[PDB]
């Protein structure tokens, strides 16, 4: 929904990054000028859910279900800066910037857990392509209008 | 009477080396004599040449040529500036009067004497 989007707005700046050169995922959208040096939002992982919450709210009386999942989100940086964008990302991600800016991205950031240089088959060419991986994790939630209880008729028997 | 393509060969014809190794080995220690001949032949590319990928990329030049003189597989033919392993492809109308090959240039350089 928005948790990939989230994670690029948490890429985006702090890395300081622009817009035009962060593109999503196996989506469609060329790669055009090799050098300019993307990024990518790899979310083809599976995401799995943890637990599936259900909370209720008693005045404006409505209740909320949620699920917490987590999905290892890979990034691939590309271009002839991509080494760098790997490694300066690669490790300000656990810094003031990022734990500052991910503030309301309702979306923890785990460490990155490896990386790796394979590149890509360019067609008798080798372009720079290198691939982070991290577990991201959050909660999607959805509200419902149920109503509530307020009191209980009944009738009791016996022997 | 089987047809001879030989006359059919000799305007296209251009001068070039043909060898062969006659590996010699004593206590398993490799030494290579080398057998050297001028030989006729004509030349055409046989596999666009291409860059193949790897660690790290290599290119190796095809070239396929006809003679009326035999040529076995395990022979070289130097034309320009490198010869070519006598691999691929090849077939012999021996008995119609020429044989043909493809080449494989051996990035090793030429066999001269040894």
């Amino acid at each position: 929904s928005q948790s990939i989007i989230n994670v690029a707005r948490y890429i985006r700046d702090l890395l300081d990054y622009d817009e035009n050169l962060i593109q999503f995922d196996r989506k469609n959208t060329q790669q055009s000028d090799t050098v300019t040096g993307y990024i990518v939002v790899n979310g083809s992982g599976v995401q799995n859910v943890l637990s599936h919450g259900s909370s209720y709210d008693g005045d404006a009386e409505i209740m909320e279900y949620s699920k917490s999942e987590s999905r290892l989100i890979t990034l691939e940086f590309y271009g002839s800066d991509a080494y760098e964008n790997a490694e300066l990302f690669s490790l300000l991600n656990q810094s003031q910037k990022a734990k500052e800016v991910s503030r309301g991205l309702g979306l923890t950031i785990y460490n990155v857990s490896q990386a790796t240089d394979v590149k890509q088959l360019l067609g008798y060419q080798y372009g720079n392509r290198v691939h982070v991986d991290f577990n991201i994790q959050y909660c999607p939630s959805v509200y419902v209008e149920t109503l509530r209880v307020d009191a209980s008729e009944f009738e009791i028997l016996v022997d | 009477m089987l047809p001879n393509m030989r006359s059919a060969l000799k305007m296209f014809e251009q001068s070039v080396l043909l060898k062969s190794v006659e590996t010699i080995r004593v206590d398993f220690v490799d030494d290579i004599i080398i057998t050297a001949t001028p030989i006729r032949a004509v030349v055409q590319v046989a596999d666009k040449k291409k860059l193949n990928l790897d660690s790290l990329d290599w290119s190796k030049q095809y070239i396929w040529v006809h003679s009326g003189s035999k040529m076995e597989i395990g022979q070289f033919i130097e034309w320009h500036g490198k010869d070519f392993k006598l691999v691929a492809a090849g077939d012999d109308y021996s008995d119609y009067g020429y044989n043909a090959w493809y080449g494989e240039e051996t990035l090793k350089p030429v066999l001269v004497s040894s």
